[PDB]
Protein backbone atom coordinates (compact mmCIF):
# COMPACT_ATOMS: atom_id res chain seq x y z
CA UNK A 1 0.00 0.00 0.00
CA UNK A 2 1.52 3.48 -0.92
CA UNK A 3 -0.05 5.19 2.03
CA UNK A 4 2.38 3.32 4.48
CA UNK A 5 5.08 2.36 1.84
CA UNK A 6 5.68 6.47 2.19
CA UNK A 7 6.50 6.40 5.34
CA UNK A 8 8.47 2.93 5.97
CA UNK A 9 10.75 4.65 3.54
CA UNK A 10 10.76 7.92 4.87
CA UNK A 11 12.19 6.83 8.27
CA UNK A 12 15.01 4.47 6.32
CA UNK A 13 15.38 7.78 4.29
CA UNK A 14 16.15 9.90 7.46
CA UNK A 15 18.02 7.16 9.20
CA UNK A 16 20.36 7.04 6.12
CA UNK A 17 20.47 10.42 5.27
CA UNK A 18 21.50 11.04 8.82
CA UNK A 19 24.36 8.75 9.64
CA UNK A 20 25.67 9.74 5.96
CA UNK A 21 26.11 13.40 7.80
CA UNK A 22 27.71 11.34 10.59
CA UNK A 23 30.08 10.31 8.39
CA UNK A 24 31.29 13.38 6.69
CA UNK A 25 31.42 15.09 9.78
CA UNK A 26 33.97 12.77 11.37
CA UNK A 27 35.86 12.84 8.09
CA UNK A 28 36.58 16.20 7.84
CA UNK A 29 37.65 15.58 11.21
CA UNK A 30 40.13 13.08 10.32
CA UNK A 31 41.37 15.27 7.59
CA UNK A 32 42.46 18.20 9.46
CA UNK A 33 44.04 15.86 12.48
CA UNK A 34 46.11 14.41 9.21
CA UNK A 35 47.23 17.76 7.95
CA UNK A 36 48.61 18.80 11.14
CA UNK A 37 50.30 15.78 10.84
CA UNK A 38 51.79 16.14 7.31
CA UNK A 39 52.96 19.73 8.42
CA UNK A 40 55.04 17.39 11.55
CA UNK A 41 56.61 15.06 9.05
CA UNK A 42 57.95 18.04 6.84
CA UNK A 43 59.44 19.43 9.48
CA UNK A 44 60.90 16.53 11.04
CA UNK A 45 62.23 15.40 7.55
CA UNK A 46 63.52 19.40 6.73
CA UNK A 47 65.53 18.81 10.06
CA UNK A 48 66.14 15.16 11.11
CA UNK A 49 66.92 13.91 7.78
CA UNK B 1 53.00 11.41 -16.84
CA UNK B 2 56.02 13.70 -16.19
CA UNK B 3 58.44 13.66 -13.31
CA UNK B 4 60.25 16.86 -11.99
CA UNK B 5 64.14 15.06 -11.97
CA UNK B 6 66.29 16.33 -9.21
CA UNK B 7 69.90 17.91 -10.42
CA UNK B 8 72.43 14.54 -10.50
CA UNK B 9 76.11 15.14 -9.19
CA UNK B 10 78.44 12.68 -9.61
CA UNK B 11 80.30 11.08 -6.64
CA UNK B 12 84.31 10.93 -7.06
CA UNK B 13 86.01 7.94 -5.36
CA UNK B 14 89.42 10.01 -5.49
CA UNK B 15 90.67 12.54 -2.41
CA UNK B 16 88.86 15.30 -4.53
CA UNK B 17 85.18 16.01 -4.53
CA UNK B 18 83.00 17.34 -6.62
CA UNK B 19 81.34 19.95 -5.45
CA UNK B 20 78.11 21.68 -7.11
CA UNK B 21 78.21 25.71 -6.94
CA UNK B 22 75.56 28.18 -7.36
CA UNK B 23 76.16 31.52 -10.00
CA UNK B 24 73.00 34.11 -8.76
CA UNK B 25 70.94 35.47 -5.93
CA UNK B 26 67.15 35.22 -7.57
CA UNK B 27 65.63 36.40 -4.94
CA UNK B 28 62.44 36.80 -3.18
CA UNK B 29 59.11 34.51 -2.94
CA UNK B 30 54.89 34.85 -2.37
CA UNK B 31 54.71 33.07 1.02
CA UNK B 32 51.38 31.88 3.73
CA UNK B 33 48.82 32.92 5.89
CA UNK B 34 48.32 31.84 9.48
CA UNK B 35 44.91 33.00 9.81
CA UNK B 36 45.18 33.76 14.20
CA UNK B 37 41.59 34.82 15.25
CA UNK B 38 38.22 34.09 13.78
CA UNK B 39 34.95 36.19 13.94
CA UNK B 40 33.09 37.05 17.15
CA UNK B 41 29.57 36.50 17.05
CA UNK B 42 26.95 36.61 19.83
CA UNK B 43 23.10 34.62 19.26
CA UNK B 44 20.19 36.16 21.23
CA UNK B 45 18.59 33.27 22.11
CA UNK B 46 14.48 33.92 22.87
CA UNK B 47 14.44 36.41 20.30
CA UNK B 48 16.09 33.71 17.07
CA UNK B 49 13.49 31.11 18.07
CA UNK C 1 59.58 54.67 10.74
CA UNK C 2 61.61 57.23 8.37
CA UNK C 3 60.57 57.74 4.33
CA UNK C 4 63.97 56.74 3.53
CA UNK C 5 63.88 53.22 5.52
CA UNK C 6 66.50 51.50 2.96
CA UNK C 7 68.80 53.57 1.34
CA UNK C 8 68.87 51.24 -2.38
CA UNK C 9 66.45 49.22 -0.83
CA UNK C 10 62.83 50.11 -1.48
CA UNK C 11 59.90 49.41 0.67
CA UNK C 12 55.98 49.61 0.14
CA UNK C 13 55.19 48.87 3.73
CA UNK C 14 55.71 52.49 4.86
CA UNK C 15 52.52 53.88 5.92
CA UNK C 16 50.89 56.47 3.69
CA UNK C 17 49.20 58.37 6.42
CA UNK C 18 48.80 53.25 9.61
CA UNK C 19 47.34 50.79 7.16
CA UNK C 20 50.88 50.56 4.46
CA UNK C 21 50.14 50.19 0.89
CA UNK C 22 50.09 46.18 1.02
CA UNK C 23 47.92 46.02 4.07
CA UNK C 24 45.47 47.82 2.35
CA UNK C 25 45.79 46.21 -1.09
CA UNK C 26 44.94 42.96 0.50
CA UNK C 27 41.76 44.45 2.25
CA UNK C 28 40.71 46.02 -1.09
CA UNK C 29 41.45 41.96 -3.11
CA UNK C 30 39.41 40.36 -0.57
CA UNK C 31 35.91 40.49 -1.07
CA UNK C 32 34.91 42.14 2.33
CA UNK C 33 31.19 40.48 2.55
CA UNK C 34 30.39 42.61 5.95
CA UNK C 35 31.03 46.61 5.11
CA UNK C 36 27.74 46.63 7.82
CA UNK C 37 30.29 47.92 10.60
CA UNK C 38 29.12 51.33 12.23
CA UNK C 39 26.34 51.55 9.88
CA UNK C 40 24.53 47.90 9.65
CA UNK C 41 21.54 49.07 11.08
CA UNK D 1 27.84 44.65 35.16
CA UNK D 2 31.44 46.84 36.42
CA UNK D 3 31.15 43.98 39.60
CA UNK D 4 33.50 45.67 41.83
CA UNK D 5 31.93 49.30 41.33
CA UNK D 6 28.47 47.18 40.80
CA UNK D 7 27.11 50.27 38.70
CA UNK D 8 25.54 49.01 34.86
CA UNK D 9 26.09 50.89 31.95
CA UNK D 10 24.03 50.25 28.91
CA UNK D 11 25.55 49.94 25.73
CA UNK D 12 23.24 49.51 22.28
CA UNK D 13 24.03 48.02 19.13
CA UNK D 14 27.49 48.74 17.21
CA UNK D 15 24.81 51.04 15.15
CA UNK D 16 21.82 52.36 17.75
CA UNK D 17 23.05 56.05 18.13
CA UNK D 18 20.16 58.19 16.40
CA UNK D 19 16.87 55.65 16.61
CA UNK D 20 17.45 54.14 19.89
CA UNK D 21 16.21 56.79 23.05
CA UNK D 22 16.26 56.06 27.02
CA UNK D 23 13.32 54.28 28.13
CA UNK D 24 11.64 54.91 24.59
CA UNK D 25 8.07 54.36 23.61
CA UNK D 26 8.78 53.05 20.09
CA UNK D 27 11.25 49.86 21.79
CA UNK D 28 8.88 47.15 23.26
CA UNK D 29 11.38 44.72 24.76
CA UNK D 30 10.65 41.18 25.24
CA UNK D 31 11.69 41.70 28.76
CA UNK D 32 9.03 44.08 31.38
CA UNK D 33 11.14 47.08 29.38
CA UNK D 34 12.53 48.12 32.68
CA UNK D 35 15.86 49.19 30.89
CA UNK D 36 19.11 48.22 32.49
CA UNK D 37 24.90 58.97 25.73
CA UNK D 38 28.45 59.45 24.44
CA UNK E 1 62.95 39.15 15.21
CA UNK E 2 65.89 36.77 13.19
CA UNK E 3 66.99 34.92 9.94
CA UNK E 4 68.36 31.79 11.94
CA UNK E 5 69.44 28.67 10.13
CA UNK E 6 65.96 26.79 10.51
CA UNK E 7 64.63 24.51 7.87
CA UNK E 8 60.72 23.85 7.78
CA UNK E 9 60.10 26.77 9.55
CA UNK E 10 60.63 30.06 7.37
CA UNK E 11 59.89 28.62 3.84
CA UNK E 12 60.78 28.70 0.11
CA UNK E 13 64.58 29.56 0.00
CA UNK E 14 67.23 30.40 2.51
CA UNK E 15 65.68 32.59 4.58
CA UNK E 16 67.07 36.28 4.81
CA UNK E 17 64.58 38.55 5.96
CA UNK E 18 60.62 38.81 6.65
CA UNK E 19 58.21 41.27 6.85
CA UNK E 20 54.32 41.01 8.69
CA UNK E 21 51.20 42.81 7.94
CA UNK E 22 47.48 42.46 9.55
CA UNK E 23 45.33 40.86 7.80
CA UNK E 24 41.33 39.68 7.99
CA UNK E 25 41.84 37.27 11.06
CA UNK E 26 45.48 36.91 11.49
CA UNK E 27 48.67 37.92 10.49
CA UNK E 28 49.92 38.09 6.54
CA UNK E 29 54.26 37.23 6.18
CA UNK E 30 56.16 37.87 3.56
CA UNK E 31 59.63 36.21 3.55
CA UNK E 32 62.29 36.86 1.30
CA UNK E 33 64.75 33.54 0.68
CA UNK E 34 67.75 33.37 -1.45
CA UNK E 35 67.64 31.47 -4.92
CA UNK E 36 70.52 29.69 -6.25
CA UNK E 37 69.55 29.67 -9.74
CA UNK E 38 72.70 28.69 -11.77
CA UNK E 39 75.00 25.51 -10.82
CA UNK E 40 78.32 24.31 -11.80
CA UNK E 41 80.51 21.51 -10.67
CA UNK E 42 83.79 22.31 -9.50
CA UNK E 43 86.31 20.10 -8.24
CA UNK E 44 87.08 20.76 -4.23
CA UNK E 45 89.36 19.22 -1.45
CA UNK E 46 89.40 18.65 1.90
CA UNK E 47 92.34 20.94 3.70
CA UNK E 48 96.25 20.81 2.86
CA UNK E 49 99.48 19.90 4.52
CA UNK E 50 102.30 22.02 3.92
CA UNK E 51 104.92 20.68 6.55
CA UNK E 52 104.76 21.39 10.65
CA UNK E 53 101.34 22.29 12.23
CA UNK E 54 100.02 23.35 8.37
CA UNK E 55 96.70 21.61 8.42
CA UNK E 56 93.93 24.16 7.08
CA UNK E 57 90.34 23.89 7.66
CA UNK E 58 88.17 24.12 4.41
CA UNK E 59 86.46 27.23 5.76
CA UNK E 60 83.27 27.86 7.25
CA UNK E 61 81.81 27.24 3.63
CA UNK E 62 83.69 24.15 1.81
CA UNK E 63 85.33 26.33 -0.78
CA UNK E 64 89.03 25.08 -1.63
CA UNK E 65 88.45 24.59 -5.29
CA UNK E 66 91.51 23.70 -7.71
CA UNK E 67 94.06 26.54 -9.25
CA UNK E 68 95.60 27.83 -6.22
CA UNK E 69 94.36 25.96 -3.25
CA UNK E 70 92.03 28.85 -3.43
CA UNK E 71 88.84 28.83 -0.87
CA UNK E 72 85.11 29.58 -1.76
CA UNK E 73 82.61 31.24 -0.36
CA UNK E 74 79.03 29.79 -1.34
CA UNK E 75 78.31 31.88 -4.45
CA UNK E 76 80.35 32.10 -8.34
CA UNK E 77 83.99 30.36 -8.84
CA UNK E 78 86.96 30.63 -6.48
CA UNK E 79 88.56 33.81 -5.41
CA UNK E 80 92.02 34.16 -3.42
CA UNK E 81 91.80 33.34 0.34
CA UNK E 82 94.38 34.60 3.01
CA UNK E 83 92.94 32.55 6.33
CA UNK E 84 89.74 34.32 6.58
CA UNK E 85 88.04 31.02 5.74
CA UNK E 86 90.60 28.44 7.13
CA UNK E 87 91.74 28.09 10.70
CA UNK E 88 93.56 25.13 11.36
CA UNK E 89 92.58 21.24 12.44
CA UNK E 90 94.68 18.22 12.78
CA UNK E 91 95.66 16.20 10.05
CA UNK E 92 93.47 13.74 8.07
CA UNK E 93 94.23 11.20 5.58
CA UNK E 94 95.77 10.75 1.82
CA UNK E 95 98.74 13.27 3.09
CA UNK E 96 99.67 16.53 1.16
CA UNK E 97 95.34 16.79 1.91
CA UNK E 98 93.52 16.87 4.79
CA UNK E 99 91.40 14.19 2.49
CA UNK F 1 17.68 4.27 -2.08
CA UNK F 2 18.12 0.74 -3.70
CA UNK F 3 17.23 2.37 -7.40
CA UNK F 4 13.52 2.10 -6.51
CA UNK F 5 11.72 4.85 -8.45
CA UNK F 6 9.69 5.27 -5.14
CA UNK F 7 12.25 6.07 -2.94
CA UNK F 8 14.30 8.49 -5.31
CA UNK F 9 11.06 10.49 -5.87
CA UNK F 10 10.49 10.39 -1.68
CA UNK F 11 14.32 11.52 -1.73
CA UNK F 12 13.92 14.44 -4.33
CA UNK F 13 11.94 16.01 -1.74
CA UNK F 14 15.21 16.39 0.65
CA UNK F 15 17.48 16.71 -2.31
CA UNK F 16 19.69 19.04 -0.97
CA UNK F 17 20.89 17.09 1.74
CA UNK F 18 22.70 14.88 -1.29
CA UNK F 19 24.59 18.52 -2.46
CA UNK F 20 25.95 19.24 0.76
CA UNK F 21 27.26 15.70 1.56
CA UNK F 22 28.91 15.40 -2.14
CA UNK F 23 30.20 18.67 -1.65
CA UNK F 24 31.60 18.29 1.51
CA UNK F 25 33.40 14.95 0.52
CA UNK F 26 34.86 16.42 -2.60
CA UNK F 27 36.24 19.85 -1.00
CA UNK F 28 37.90 17.20 1.84
CA UNK F 29 39.53 15.11 -1.15
CA UNK F 30 40.80 18.26 -2.40
CA UNK F 31 42.13 19.56 0.51
CA UNK F 32 44.07 15.67 0.88
CA UNK F 33 45.78 15.94 -2.84
CA UNK F 34 47.17 19.67 -1.83
CA UNK F 35 48.52 18.90 1.53
CA UNK F 36 50.03 15.24 -0.49
CA UNK F 37 51.21 17.90 -3.26
CA UNK F 38 52.44 20.32 -0.49
CA UNK F 39 54.53 18.29 0.93
CA UNK F 40 56.34 16.32 -1.21
CA UNK F 41 57.17 19.63 -2.84
CA UNK F 42 59.14 20.27 0.44
CA UNK F 43 60.74 16.86 0.57
CA UNK F 44 62.81 16.41 -2.77
CA UNK F 45 64.14 20.45 -3.41
CA UNK F 46 67.54 19.12 -3.86
CA UNK F 47 70.61 17.98 -5.92
CA UNK F 48 71.27 14.66 -5.37
CA UNK F 49 73.84 11.77 -6.03
CA UNK F 50 73.01 8.47 -7.91
CA UNK G 1 36.58 -7.94 -12.45
CA UNK G 2 37.76 -9.03 -8.98
CA UNK G 3 34.08 -8.30 -7.53
CA UNK G 4 32.48 -10.63 -10.36
CA UNK G 5 35.03 -13.57 -9.36
CA UNK G 6 33.64 -13.84 -6.03
CA UNK G 7 35.04 -4.93 -2.71
CA UNK G 8 31.57 -3.47 -1.30
CA UNK G 9 32.47 -0.39 -2.93
CA UNK G 10 31.06 -1.85 -6.17
CA UNK G 11 28.99 -4.51 -4.41
CA UNK G 12 26.80 -2.17 -2.85
CA UNK G 13 27.09 1.33 -0.74
CA UNK G 14 27.91 4.10 -3.66
CA UNK G 15 31.48 4.68 -1.54
CA UNK G 16 34.67 4.61 -3.52
CA UNK G 17 37.84 4.75 -2.78
CA UNK G 18 39.42 7.22 -4.53
CA UNK G 19 43.17 6.62 -6.33
CA UNK G 20 46.26 8.24 -3.88
CA UNK G 21 47.27 10.56 -6.62
CA UNK G 22 50.71 9.35 -6.66
CA UNK G 23 51.99 6.03 -7.60
CA UNK G 24 54.48 3.38 -5.73
CA UNK G 25 56.69 4.88 -8.20
CA UNK G 26 56.56 8.15 -7.85
CA UNK G 27 56.63 8.25 -4.29
CA UNK G 28 59.68 5.60 -4.31
CA UNK G 29 61.44 7.99 -6.54
CA UNK G 30 60.73 10.96 -4.51
CA UNK G 31 62.47 8.98 -1.28
CA UNK G 32 65.36 7.77 -3.07
CA UNK G 33 66.33 11.32 -4.11
CA UNK G 34 66.02 12.02 -0.97
CA UNK G 35 68.50 9.23 0.17
CA UNK G 36 70.91 10.29 -2.74
CA UNK G 37 70.64 13.69 -0.80
CA UNK G 38 71.22 12.52 2.37
CA UNK G 39 75.12 12.54 3.32
CA UNK G 40 76.43 16.17 0.45
CA UNK G 41 72.96 18.50 1.61
CA UNK G 42 74.08 17.82 5.50
CA UNK G 43 77.69 19.69 4.99
CA UNK G 44 78.31 22.94 6.52
CA UNK G 45 76.58 24.36 2.90
CA UNK G 46 73.42 25.90 4.16
CA UNK G 47 71.40 24.37 0.89
CA UNK G 48 72.72 26.63 -1.88
CA UNK G 49 75.42 24.20 -2.59
CA UNK G 50 76.05 19.98 -2.83
CA UNK G 51 79.40 18.60 -2.33
CA UNK G 52 78.85 14.93 -3.02
CA UNK G 53 81.21 13.40 -0.36
CA UNK G 54 80.91 9.59 0.63
CA UNK G 55 78.69 8.51 2.87
CA UNK G 56 81.14 7.31 5.32
CA UNK G 57 82.81 10.56 5.53
CA UNK G 58 79.45 12.23 6.33
CA UNK G 59 79.12 9.90 9.05
CA UNK G 60 82.46 10.53 10.46
CA UNK G 61 82.45 14.26 10.10
CA UNK G 62 78.66 14.31 11.89
CA UNK G 63 80.57 12.25 14.57
CA UNK G 64 83.67 14.07 14.67
CA UNK G 65 82.30 17.46 15.08
CA UNK G 66 78.33 17.47 16.26
CA UNK G 67 79.47 14.81 18.40
CA UNK G 68 82.64 15.83 20.58
CA UNK G 69 84.73 13.04 19.49
CA UNK G 70 88.64 14.04 19.09
CA UNK G 71 89.45 13.37 15.40
CA UNK G 72 92.12 10.55 16.55
CA UNK G 73 89.62 8.47 18.36
CA UNK G 74 87.37 7.87 14.82
CA UNK G 75 90.72 7.78 13.05
CA UNK G 76 91.97 4.69 15.43
CA UNK G 77 89.17 2.93 15.17
CA UNK G 78 87.14 2.46 12.00
CA UNK G 79 85.41 -0.77 11.82
CA UNK G 80 82.98 1.56 13.77
CA UNK G 81 80.53 0.85 10.67
CA UNK G 82 80.15 -2.96 12.30
CA UNK G 83 78.03 -1.29 15.12
CA UNK G 84 76.22 0.55 12.06
CA UNK G 85 75.73 -2.09 10.17
CA UNK G 86 74.71 -4.41 13.52
CA UNK G 87 71.66 -1.66 14.53
CA UNK G 88 71.05 -1.08 10.61
CA UNK G 89 70.14 -5.34 10.64
CA UNK G 90 68.68 -5.23 14.14
CA UNK G 91 65.56 -3.26 12.62
CA UNK H 1 71.79 41.18 15.05
CA UNK H 2 72.43 38.93 17.12
CA UNK H 3 69.08 37.34 18.22
CA UNK H 4 69.88 38.12 22.00
CA UNK H 5 66.58 40.56 23.27
CA UNK H 6 68.83 42.73 25.67
CA UNK H 7 70.24 45.77 23.35
CA UNK H 8 69.31 47.39 20.00
CA UNK H 9 71.76 48.07 17.47
CA UNK H 10 70.00 50.62 15.20
CA UNK H 11 71.63 50.12 12.15
CA UNK H 12 70.27 51.07 8.68
CA UNK H 13 68.06 48.44 6.90
CA UNK H 14 71.09 47.94 4.02
CA UNK H 15 73.88 46.95 6.67
CA UNK H 16 71.46 44.57 8.22
CA UNK H 17 70.92 42.84 4.80
CA UNK H 18 74.56 42.84 4.11
CA UNK H 19 75.31 41.20 7.44
CA UNK H 20 72.37 38.32 6.71
CA UNK H 21 73.86 37.27 3.52
CA UNK H 22 77.54 37.54 4.77
CA UNK H 23 76.17 34.78 7.72
CA UNK H 24 73.64 32.44 6.46
CA UNK H 25 73.44 33.39 2.80
CA UNK H 26 77.65 32.25 3.13
CA UNK H 27 78.48 35.31 0.22
CA UNK H 28 81.59 37.02 0.87
CA UNK H 29 81.86 40.66 2.36
CA UNK H 30 83.88 41.54 -0.54
CA UNK H 31 81.22 39.40 -2.89
CA UNK H 32 78.62 41.69 -1.41
CA UNK H 33 81.04 44.89 -2.05
CA UNK H 34 81.13 43.36 -5.53
CA UNK H 35 77.98 44.55 -7.35
CA UNK H 36 75.61 46.23 -5.13
CA UNK H 37 72.87 45.28 -7.89
CA UNK H 38 71.60 43.61 -4.98
CA UNK H 39 69.66 45.80 -4.26
CA UNK H 40 67.82 46.01 -8.13
CA UNK H 41 66.98 41.71 -7.34
CA UNK H 42 65.54 42.81 -3.94
CA UNK H 43 63.66 45.51 -5.36
CA UNK H 44 62.42 43.54 -8.48
CA UNK H 45 61.39 40.66 -5.61
CA UNK H 46 59.28 43.23 -3.42
CA UNK H 47 57.50 44.46 -6.86
CA UNK H 48 56.87 41.21 -8.31
CA UNK H 49 54.47 40.51 -4.97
Amino acid sequence: DVLEQDAQIDRLINGRLTTLNAFVAQQLVRSESAALSAQLAKDKVNECV
Amino acid sequence: IAFNHPIQVDQLNSSYFKLSIPTNFSFGVTQEYIQTTIQKVTVDCKQYV
Amino acid sequence: IIPGFGGDFNLTLLEPVARSAIEDLLFDKVTIADPGYMQGY
Amino acid sequence: YDKETKTHATLFGSVACEHISSTMSQYSRSTRSMLKPV
Amino acid sequence: KAQSKRSGFCGQGTHIVSFVVNAPNGLYFMHVGYYPSNHIEVVSAYGLCDAANPTNCIAPVNGYFIKTNNTRIVDEWSYTGSSFYAPEPITSLNTKYVA
Amino acid sequence: CNGFQKCEQLLREYGQFCSKINQALHGANLRQDDSVRNLFASVKSSQSSP
Amino acid sequence: DDCMQQICAQYVAGYKVLPPLMDVNMEAAYTSSLLGSIAGVGWTAGLSSFAAIPFAQSIFYRLNGVGITQQVLSENQKLIANKFNQALGAM
